C-alpha cells in the first residue's frame, strides 16, 4: 500500500535537539511533495514545513514558528524524509505527521505521527492497581507515569466489548494517571477471567494484572 | 514603464489553446497586486514561488500564455497532467515555475446561437514538449488506409471545436487562462 | 500569513441531518482550499481538495462548495462514523495555514449514567496512597456534576475527572472522578461517597462505601 | 478483422476506477470505436455529449477503456469494433454490475394447478451474487432437461437478482412420486437449502 | 439528423453511407452490409440477403426472398464513423404456501415469444418480478411472473394477473 511511518519521537529537554524521520513506501518518493505537520495535544493542525519534489530540486519552505531552528531534509536512496529540530521549546511538544501530495496544493496521505515531549520532567513507569467489581464494571488504575503514552488491552487483546480507557490527567507533581474500565454481564464474573495489559514503552514498563472480585 | 498585464488579461480576443498566444513582458516594473487582489479569477495557482512575494522578486524574462478551454480542462494546465489539452495543446514543464490564472468566460466566449471559433487539437502522433506550439492542419490518419490529405473514414481533420452555448453546465463553459512563467537566466533581471 | 476562521467551532447533529461547516479566509485564495476530517488520536484524512473535488474512497455524502474567501463542507445525511474535527486548509500561499477546526458532536436521546464506586486496592494502600474511583458509564449528554463527600462533607481539591471520546456504537460518554490522597488522610475518614447529577436522573444518585467494610 | 473484448463479468460500487481491454485480430492502427450509443472513437477521441469520466488508450492491435468514478447510469455492457475495413465486425461484449454485500436467497416452491394437470415452479427471491444453482429432486431423483430457470435484470431498487426455476413433467410421472424438492446451492447459504411439498397434502 | 426504420431505413447535412446492424436474441452487435446512396454500390451475409437503396427518398433497404432487430447507421460527417443509428426493426396458476409469502401466474407453451403481463389491472407493482420467456425442450416457451405480499393479505384480498390466484386451503 501507500505507507508513511514516522520515528524518533520521545522525551527531550528544553534546549536539546531531536531529529525525526518519515519512512515512505509504495510510491515514487522523488515524484511527490512531502511536508511535516504538527499538533500539540488537544490543539489544531500546524504546518512545520515542505520539501518540493525532485523536479523542483527539493526546495524547502518553513513555518515561522520553526524557521532558523528546524531543517527539512531528504534521502531518496533510503526513501525517508527528516526533520532536525535544535533549540527546542515546551511549545514544540506535539504529534509530528508527515504528509505527501502528488500536487503541492493538498496532502493525500498522512503518517500515524511521532510524539515529541519537551519537558524538564523525568521518565517514570506506572504502578497498576485493580478496580474489583462489588451489569458489573471492573477496571485497572494506571498511576503516576511520565511521559505519555500508555496502552491498555483486556485479556491479552481478546476483550474489547464495553471497555473505556480514560484520557490521562496531569497531576501537580507532573505524573499522569488513568483507569481502564470494562462493563461485563453480571453472570460472566464467576467463569470469565479478567486481566488488563498495560504497556509504557518510554520507561520500558510492561505489566499484566489480574482483576478478581474481593 | 508600467507593465502591460492589462493587454493580456483585458484582451477582447483570446487565442485558441492549440494556437496559444505568448507575450514576452520585459523592461517594465510589474505591479502583480492587480492580480491576487481580484475576485474575477476562479484559479490562481503558483508553482515556482508565492503570489504575494512576486512583487518583491526579480526575473530575467517573464512570458504570458493566453488561451480558452473548457471548465473541466483547467486542471490539465498544471505540472504533471495527461489529457487532450496537456498532451496535444499546452504542456507545462515538470519543474514549472509560475502562476496558472484562469476565469469563467461564459459572458464573452459563449454565443446564444453557439460559438465554434474556439478549437483544440483532438489527435497527435506524439505528446507536445513543454511550451511547444503546433498549428498543423494535416489530416490525422488512424486507419490502415493512408489519406492523401483527403479527410474521410479514419482521416480526421485534427482540430475540433468547443460547443460554447452559455447555458452549458460550468464544466463545459468557456474559461480564459493566463500562464505567467518566470525565467532566472544567467543575464541581468529586467523585470521585478 | 492567511488566517482561516471555521464556523461553527463546535456543532451538535442528529444522525441523517444535513450539516454545514464554513471556512472563511483573511484574503482571496480562489479555489485553493482543502478539507480534512480528524477522528481523535488518528491522522487526518483528506476529504476534498481544490474547493470541490471529493477524494477517491471518501463517501459521497461529503461535498465542497465555495470560492474567493468563503468555503463550506457539507455532510448530507450525516451517518455513523462521523464524530471528528473537520479542518479547512489553504495552499494558495506559504505559509501553509489551517483553520481552528470545528468539533462536530452527534445529538442523541437522554441516557442516564450507570454509577459504580471502587475503594482503593489493598495493594495501593501498602504503597502509601489511596485512590477512590467513581465511574459514570454510558450517558448522554456529556454535561454531568460529580461531588465527592467524605464523612458527609463536600471534599475539594483532591479529585481529577476525565471524559472519554463519544463512542461510535451508541454516541454515549463515560466519565471518571478519582479522589487521590495520602493513606494517613484516607484513614482519618469513614464514609466516602460519589454524588452524581444529570438530565437522565430524576434525582442525584450517590454510591458509597464505609472504609474497611466489603 | 475479428474482435476480442474482455472480461464479460465486472462487479463494482459507484465511483470506482474501471479498466476494460479489447484485442484486435489484425492491426487496424487506431480505427477502434467503443459503444455502450457511440462513446469513444479512434482509441481515445470522445463523442460529443459523452461525460469526460470515460477515457480509452490504445494503438495497432491493443486498446483499453477507463471510467473515473462509476455513476449509477454507467452500469451496462460495452462492445468495441474496427472501422479499418469492411465488414465493420463489432466485438464479443462486456457487462458491469453493482457490488452489494452477500444476500442469501428466500426459496419458495409453488405446486401445480388442477388446470395444468404438470409444472412445479421454484423461486429464489432478492439475492446477490448472480451465481446460484437450482437442483430439482422428485422422490430423491435428480431431474435433467425437463427443468428451465430464468433470471431478472439487476433490480432497479436494491440491485439484487431473482431466479425462477420451472420443472416440467408428464401428469402420470408426477403422480408416480410424492416428493417435490428444490435444493438451492448459493453463496448466501452455508450449505444447500431444500424447499419441498407433497402431492395430495396441504 | 436521425434515421427512422419501418423492411427499410430512411433519415434526414444528410448521411453519405448506410450500413445494417442486426441483433439476435441475447447477442452482440452484428454488421449486415453497406450501400452508399449516392454511389448506390459482409462475406458471411453475402447471398443470405439483398442490400438495395433509393437516394430520391434518402432510403436504404434490407430485403430477402428466403428473428431479430434491424439497425441502419449513417454519418452526420465524412470524418466521424458510427455516429447516429435508427431506432431498430424487430422481425421474428401458482398459489401462496399455506411475514412474507409469494404467489404468481405461470404462462406456458407460447410462441412467438414475447409475453407481457401486469397485476390486478396495473394497480399492484410492489414486490413484482416478471421473468424473461424461455424456449423449452418442446421448442415452445414457459414463463412465470411472481409477487411477495404480506402474509396478512393472504386469506383476505384476492389477486388477478386473467387468473384468480388464492390459497387452495384444503
Ligand atoms: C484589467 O481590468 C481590470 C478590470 O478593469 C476595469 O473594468 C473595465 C470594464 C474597464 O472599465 C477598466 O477601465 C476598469 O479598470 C482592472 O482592474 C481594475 O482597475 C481599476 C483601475 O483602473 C480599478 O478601479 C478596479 O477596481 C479594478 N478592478 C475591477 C474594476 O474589477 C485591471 O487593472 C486591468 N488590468 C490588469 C488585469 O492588470
Ligand atoms: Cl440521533
Amino acid at each position: 500500500e501507500v505507507q508513511l511511518v514516522e520515528s524518533g519521537g520521545g522525551l527531550v529537554q528544553p534546549g536539546g535537539s531531536l531529529r525525526l524521520s518519515c519512512a515512505a513506501s509504495g510510491f515514487t518518493f522523488s515524484d511527490h511533495y512531502m511536508d511535516w505537520v504538527r499538533q500539540a495535544p488537544g490543539k489544531g493542525l500546524e504546518w512545520v514545513g515542505r520539501t518540493r519534489n525532485k523536479a523542483n530540486s527539493y526546495t524547502t519552505e518553513y513555518a515561522a514558528s520553526v524557521k532558523g531552528r528546524f531543517t527539512i531534509s531528504r534521502d531518496d536512496s533510503k526513501n525517508s524524509l527528516y526533520l532536525q529540530m535544535n533549540s527546542l521549546k515546551t511549545e514544540d511538544t506535539a504529534v509530528y505527521y508527515c504528509a505527501r501530495g502528488i500536487s503541492p496544493f493538498y496532502f493525500d496521505y498522512w503518517g500515524q505521527g511521532t510524539l515529541v515531549t519537551v519537558s524538564s520532567a523525568s521518565t517514570k513507569g506506572p504502578s497498576v492497581f485493580p478496580l474489583a467489581p462489588s451489569t458489573a464494571a471492573l477496571g485497572c488504575l494506571v498511576k503516576d507515569y511520565f511521559p505519555e503514552p500508555v496502552t491498555v488491552s483486556w485479556n491479552s487483546g481478546a476483550l474489547t466489548s464495553g471497555v473505556h480507557t480514560f484520557p490521562a490527567v496531569l497531576q501537580s507533581s507532573g505524573l499522569y494517571s488513568l483507569s481502564s474500565v470494562v462493563t461485563v454481564p453480571s453472570s460472566s464474573l464467576g467463569t470469565q477471567t479478567y486481566i488488563c495489559n498495560v504497556n509504557h514503552k518510554p520507561s520500558n514498563t510492561k505489566v499484566d494484572k489480574k482483576v478478581e472480585p474481593k | 514603464n508600467l507593465c502591460p498585464f492589462g493587454e493580456v488579461f483585458n484582451a477582447t480576443r483570446f487565442a485558441s489553446v492549440y494556437a496559444w498566444n505568448r507575450k514576452r513582458i520585459s523592461n517594465c516594473v510589474a505591479d502583480y497586486s492587480v492580480l491576487y487582489n481580484s475576485a474575477s479569477f476562479s484559479t490562481f495557482k503558483c508553482y515556482g514561488v508565492s503570489p504575494t512575494k512576486l512583487n518583491d522578486l526579480c526575473f530575467t524574462n517573464v512570458y504570458a500564455d493566453s488561451f480558452v478551454i473548457r471548465g473541466d480542462e483547467v486542471r490539465q494546465i498544471a505540472p504533471g497532467q495527461t489529457g487532450k489539452i496537456a498532451d496535444y495543446n499546452y504542456k507545462l514543464p515538470d519543474d514549472f515555475t509560475g502562476c496558472v490564472i484562469a476565469w469563467n468566460s461564459n459572458n464573452l466566449d459563449s454565443k446564444v446561437g453557439g460559438n465554434y471559433n474556439y478549437l483544440y487539437r483532438l489527435f497527435r502522433k506524439s505528446n507536445l514538449k513543454p511550451f511547444e506550439r503546433d498549428i498543423s492542419t494535416e489530416i490525422y490518419q488512424a486507419g490502415s488506409t493512408p489519406c492523401n490529405g483527403v479527410e474521410g473514414f479514419n482521416c480526421y481533420f485534427p482540430l475540433q471545436s468547443y460547443g460554447f452555448q452559455p447555458t452549458n453546465g460550468v464544466g463545459y463553459q468557456p474559461y480564459r487562462v493566463v500562464v505567467l512563467s518566470f525565467e532566472l537566466l544567467h543575464a541581468p533581471a529586467t523585470v521585478c | 500569513d492567511i488566517q482561516m476562521t471555521q464556523s461553527p467551532s463546535s456543532l451538535s447533529a442528529s444522525v441523517g441531518d444535513r450539516v454545514t461547516i464554513t471556512c472563511r479566509a483573511s484574503q482571496y485564495i480562489y479555489d485553493s482550499l482543502n478539507w480534512y476530517q480528524q477522528k481523535p488520536g488518528k491522522a487526518p484524512k483528506l476529504l476534498i481538495y481544490d474547493s470541490s473535488y471529493l477524494q477517491s474512497g471518501v463517501p459521497s455524502r461529503f461535498s465542497g462548495s465555495g470560492s474567493g474567501t468563503d468555503f463550506t463542507l457539507t455532510i448530507s445525511s450525516l451517518q455513523p462514523e462521523d464524530f471528528a474535527t473537520y479542518y479547512c486548509q489553504q495552499s494558495w500561499d506559504t505559509p501553509v495555514t489551517f483553520g481552528q477546526g470545528t468539533k462536530v458532536e452527534i445529538k442523541r436521546t437522554v441516557a442516564a449514567p450507570s454509577v459504580f464506586i471502587f475503594p482503593p486496592s489493598d495493594e495501593q494502600l501498602k504503597s502509601g496512597t489511596a485512590s477512590v474511583v467513581c465511574l459514570l458509564n454510558n450517558f448522554y449528554p456529556r454535561e454531568a456534576k460529580v461531588q465527592w463527600k467524605v464523612d458527609n462533607a463536600l471534599q475539594s481539591g483532591n479529585s481529577q475527572e476525565s471524559v472519554t471520546e463519544q463512542d461510535s456504537k451508541d454516541s454515549t460518554y463515560s466519565l471518571s472522578s478519582t479522589l487521590t490522597l495520602s493513606k494517613a488522610d484516607y484513614e482519618k475518614h469513614k464514609v466516602y461517597a460519589c454524588e452524581v447529577t444529570h438530565q437522565g436522573l430524576s434525582s442525584p444518585v450517590t454510591k458509597s462505601f464505609n472504609r474497611g467494610e466489603c
